[PDB]
């Protein structure tokens, strides 16, 4: 729950820029390989992918975090561990999540959903995130 | 002030328009000219005939401007910096004309998307379009 | 004028007034007597908004066929002349919303004036 996850006062304007990182572009597509527009407007192209010693972590910049509810990210039909690293306040409202990706992975699905306050819940059952280039970690940097 | 609820509705509604942005934007202009002949003053050297090539082409440019605004709704004045200078400093367009186009856009979206055009989304779009009008009409 | 011949009398009226309250919240202070207008779902489902909508829709219907309402809104109720144009445009959107593709751009041009001439009649 992104609405609930951005509550943590500790994550309010926390640092998440210190790291050997790379700019990697991507496309957000639906079940018919058409530009999934809501996500296209919300998520940032390109995604900053940070390098570690084990696995490279991709950071996603999602806007309107107050409306974003569910946001599960799967690699090869397996749920990756998503975590909030930082969050911007009411007017900006950008939430920043990170998750590890295996070497060579270029595509990963996003099962997500939005909800304005306690209103109707809009479900997005399938959203494919295709990178322009396969993600490869670099422990040397 | 655009709330997170307003920001969400605008993204969703404009996302449901999708690939028909230029087609809707071209329609919106065509409605403004016929309904409000006073808006034709700013387009003297333009073919404003029925089903024109320039009007159809200009609708895409306006639709792409809205796409850029919706994509960068968190920071609109910087996103529409160059486009603000044109409508504010150079062309000096009257704010009243933007409200006519804003109305014509809402009528276009209402006609094509009946299921998505809910009273809440109506409020968000009119509020969003009023904000983009303020950015373009204001001098920085 | 077949345009108006296919209109719904018992529901389109409340649609226009209902959106005016939701889209322009400040118009709700003129309708304090109607009670609950907090949520859009509550405002649209309010029976007084629907009931009053049938009157304002009938007011347009009488206007389309052809004065006294002018003295009521300006003197008694004190409604700003700009507020007539807002409901002026909300109704146009509602007509476009119901009819859809049939609400032709040349048809709107005609309605914008029926609406504009209405705003002026009250002023
Ligand atoms: C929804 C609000 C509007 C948007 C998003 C918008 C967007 C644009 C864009 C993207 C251009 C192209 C600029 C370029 O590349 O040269 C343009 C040009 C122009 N716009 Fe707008 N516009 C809006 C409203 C208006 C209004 C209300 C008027 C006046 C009635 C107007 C008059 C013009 C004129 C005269 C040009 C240049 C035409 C020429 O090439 O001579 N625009 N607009
Ligand atoms: C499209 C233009 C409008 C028309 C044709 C219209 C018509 C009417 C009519 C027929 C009545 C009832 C008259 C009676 O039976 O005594 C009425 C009442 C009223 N109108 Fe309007 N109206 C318009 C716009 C507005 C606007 C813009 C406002 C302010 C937002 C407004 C506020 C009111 C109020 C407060 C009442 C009194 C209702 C009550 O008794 O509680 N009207 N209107």
């Amino acid at each position: 729950s992104l609405k609930d996850a951005i509550k943590d006062p500790a994550l309010e304007n926390k640092e998440h820029d210190i790291g050997p990182r790379e700019q990697v572009n991507f496309q957000l597509l639906d079940k018919n390989n058409e530009t999934q527009y809501y996500h296209f407007f919300s998520i940032k192209d390109p995604a900053d992918v940070y390098y570690t010693k084990k696995k490279a972590e991709v950071e996603l910049d999602i806007n309107t975090a107050s409306t974003w509810k569910k946001f599960e990210v799967y690699e090869n039909n397996q749920k990756l561990p998503v975590r909030l690293v930082s969050y911007s306040p009411v007017p900006e409202d950008h939430a920043y999540i990170r998750f590890p990706v295996s070497d060579g992975t270029q595509e990963l699905k996003i099962v997500s959903s939005t909800q304005i306050d306690d209103g109707e819940e809009t479900n997005y059952d399938y959203t494919k995130l295709v990178f322009a280039k396969p993600i490869y970690n670099d422990p040397s940097l | 002030v655009l709330s997170p609820a307003d920001k969400t509705n605008v993204k969703a509604a404009w996302g449901k328009v999708g690939a028909h942005a230029g087609e809707y934007g071209a329609e919106a202009l065509e409605r403004m000219f016929l309904s409000f002949p006073t808006t034709k003053t700013y387009f003297p050297h333009f073919d404003l005939s029925h089903g024109s090539a320039q009007v159809k082409g200009h609708g895409k440019k306006v639709a792409d401007a809205l796409t850029n605004a919706v994509a960068h709704v968190d920071d609109m004045p910087n996103a529409l910096s160059a486009l603000s200078d044109l409508h504010a400093h150079k062309l000096r367009v009257d704010p009243v004309n933007f409200k006519l186009l804003s109305h014509c856009l809402l009528v276009t979206l209402a006609a094509h998307l009946p299921a998505e055009f809910t009273p809440a989304v109506h409020a968000s779009l009119d509020k969003f379009l009023a904000s983009v009008s303020t950015v373009l009409t204001s001098k920085y | 004028t077949a345009l108006w011949g296919k209109v719904n009398v018992d529901e389109v009226g409340g649609e226009a007034l209902g959106r005016l309250l939701v889209v322009y919240p400040w118009t709700q202070r003129f309708f304090e007597s109607f009670g609950d207008l907090s949520t859009p779902d509550a405002v649209m489902g309010n029976p007084k908004v629907k009931a009053h909508g049938k009157k304002v829709l009938g007011a347009f219907s009488d206007g389309l066929a052809h004065a006294t309402l002018s003295e009521l809104h300006c003197d008694k109720l004190h409604v700003d002349p700009e507020n007539f144009r807002l409901l002026g445009n909300v109704l146009v959107c509602v007509l476009a919303h119901h009819f859809g593709k049939e609400f032709t751009p040349p048809v709107q041009a005609a309605y914008q004036k029926v609406v504009a001439g209405v705003a002026n009649a009250l002023a």
